[PDB]
């Protein structure tokens, strides 16, 4: 019986795989590398950045740009899963509130360009949402360049209330940089961003209190760690390994007018019927990579519950597999034995068009 | 969605029981019903009667506390789908093991029982 494909489409990193494994087969890159003076996707485009000129095809979730997507795609059937596209129904994410055109250009690329046999587009924060066992709950998504607060109740995002903050992993990698400097570290090159990126998901982690934690590292050597950088030299991590995420938070660290991801998940339940936020303070699910941060469910319970009337019941959601929660949530629902009638087949597009994914996938 | 089980799927009042089974709905033998093994995800659809002739559902989908992700995803989702199989006029209800609704433990006249075990995952 057939095998269905699922794909996640990060603005940093693509994971794929098939529907039924537990864990995404191939979490690559987002990249598209073309000879600086064919092309190349991937860790390969990556490697080579020394002699091709990278480009990522995805902003803030969003296509920009479909001619390097396709590639993306190519390369991601042929290369990394190893199928032939069309002998596969394939699942795909997209962001809260991709734009129509969006969505039918995706839907048009797979069965034309690709022939996919069926196809099935899934928004992120809901995939996530039901990894998590719930068919009510806020998922709070922070991956690569933007984070979404989507309530959702009883199985379906309320769109009306669907909020973002655009801050998330790049932003925080591209502040430890800065912040390192005024430390003396200087990382400007790529395999020097990678470090700091690598010490941002070693070292840092999200304080309960912060000014209590600034005061702490001020006026002690306590919280600081050691890192071994990978020619040789071992430098010294102070309060930066907290300052770095505090920007979730304190959106000002990055001179931003924007509220931190606590008021923005508020906000968003705000603008939900009353009648179901109680459902939502208790339900608070977070996904993505940037949520992988020590310490960032305490925090975010603690903000939440300084919000909310002490009447509410506050409960963070923040399972350990949670930076592959949508790849899961997506394998999930592509597994079950009534995935088969959702999906959009080529029959329904060759009749229907591109805009046949307006009423096959909410 | 329609499903062999959704056809089934509140058609008088009545409880009716299915277990997650590897990425689908299987319905539990009648003579089971309140056994839930803890290692495993069910849909519980209770139809009530109502005056006009029409039905009241509340769907509630159990969650043993060792089943696996796949079995309380799909629990979800079923959930869903029975619910957008009824036109939407069901009341969801997550029910965690040891913190069941009153009005779920309700359902059963000599109190569920928990029994250690279940089927194996999908994944
Ligand atoms: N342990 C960790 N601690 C902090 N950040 C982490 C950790 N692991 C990964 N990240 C960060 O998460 C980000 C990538 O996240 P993710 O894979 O969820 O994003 P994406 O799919 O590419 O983005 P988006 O969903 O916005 O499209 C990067 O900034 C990365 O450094
Ligand atoms: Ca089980």
């Amino acid at each position: 019986d057939v095998q269905a494909l699922v794909i996640d489409n990060g603005s940093g990193m693509c994971k794929a795989g098939f529907a039924g494994d537990d864990a995404p087969r191939a979490v690559f890159p987002s990249i598209v590398g073309r000879p600086r003076h064919d092309s190349y996707v991937g860790d390969e485009a990556q490697s080579k950045r020394g002699i091709l000129t990278l480009k990522y095809p995805i902003e803030h979730g969003i296509v920009t740009n479909w001619d390097d997507m396709e590639k993306i795609w190519h390369h991601t059937f042929y290369n990394e899963l190893r199928v032939a596209p069309e002998e596969h129904p394939v699942l795909l994410t997209e962001a809260p509130l991709n734009p129509k055109a969006n969505r039918e250009k995706m839907t048009q690329i797979m069965f034309e360009t690709f022939n996919t046999p069926a196809m099935y587009v899934a928004i992120q924060a809901v995939l996530s949402l039901y990894a998590s066992g719930r068919t009510t709950g806020i998922v709070m998504d922070s991956g690569d360049g933007v984070s979404h607060t989507v309530p959702i109740y009883e199985g379906y995002a309320l769109p009306h209330a669907i909020l973002r903050l655009d801050l998330a992993g790049r932003d925080l990698t591209d502040y430890m940089m800065k912040i390192l400097t005024e430390r003396g570290y200087s990382f400007t090159t790529t395999a020097e961003r990678e470090i700091v990126r690598d010490i941002k998901e070693k070292l840092a982690y999200v304080a309960l209190d912060f000014e209590q934690e600034m005061a702490t590292a001020a006026s002690s050597s306590a919280l600081e760690k050691s890192y071994e950088l990978p020619d040789g030299q071992v430098i010294t991590i102070g309060n930066e390994r907290f300052r770095c995420p505090e920007a979730l938070f304190q959106p000002s660290f990055l001179g931003m007018e924007s509220a931190g991801i606590h008021e923005t998940t508020y906000n968003s339940i705000m603008k939900c019927d009353v009648d179901i936020r109680k459902d939502l303070y208790g339900n608070v699910v977070l996904s993505g990579g940037t949520t992988m941060f020590p310490g960032i469910a305490d925090r975010m319970n603690k903000e939440l519950t300084a919000l909310a009337p002490s009447t509410m019941k506050i409960k963070i959601i923040a399972p350990p597999e949670r930076k592959y929660s949508v790849w899961i949530g997506g394998s999930i629902l592509a597994s079950l034995s009534t995935f088969q009638q959702m999906w959009i087949s080529k029959e329904e597009y060759d009749e229907s068009g591109p805009s046949i994914v307006h009423r096959k996938c909410f | 969605v329609e499903h062999p089980e959704f056809l089934k799927a509140g058609k008088e009042p009545g409880l009716q029981i299915w277990r997650v089974e590897k990425f689908d709905l299987v319905p539990v033998p009648t003579n089971l019903y309140g056994d839930f093994f803890t290692g495993d995800a069910y849909v519980i659809l209770k139809t009530v009667q109502l005056r006009n002739g029409n039905l009241q559902y509340d769907l509630h989908y159990w969650l043993g506390n060792e089943c696996s992700q796949d079995e309380s995803g799909a629990a979800a989702i079923f959930t869903v789908q029975l619910d957008d199989y009824l036109n939407g006029r069901a009341v969801q209800h997550r029910e965690v093991q040891g913190f069941e609704s009153a009005t779920f433990l309700g359902y059963f006249k000599s109190g569920l029982k928990y029994k250690k075990g279940g089927v194996a995952s999908g994944f």
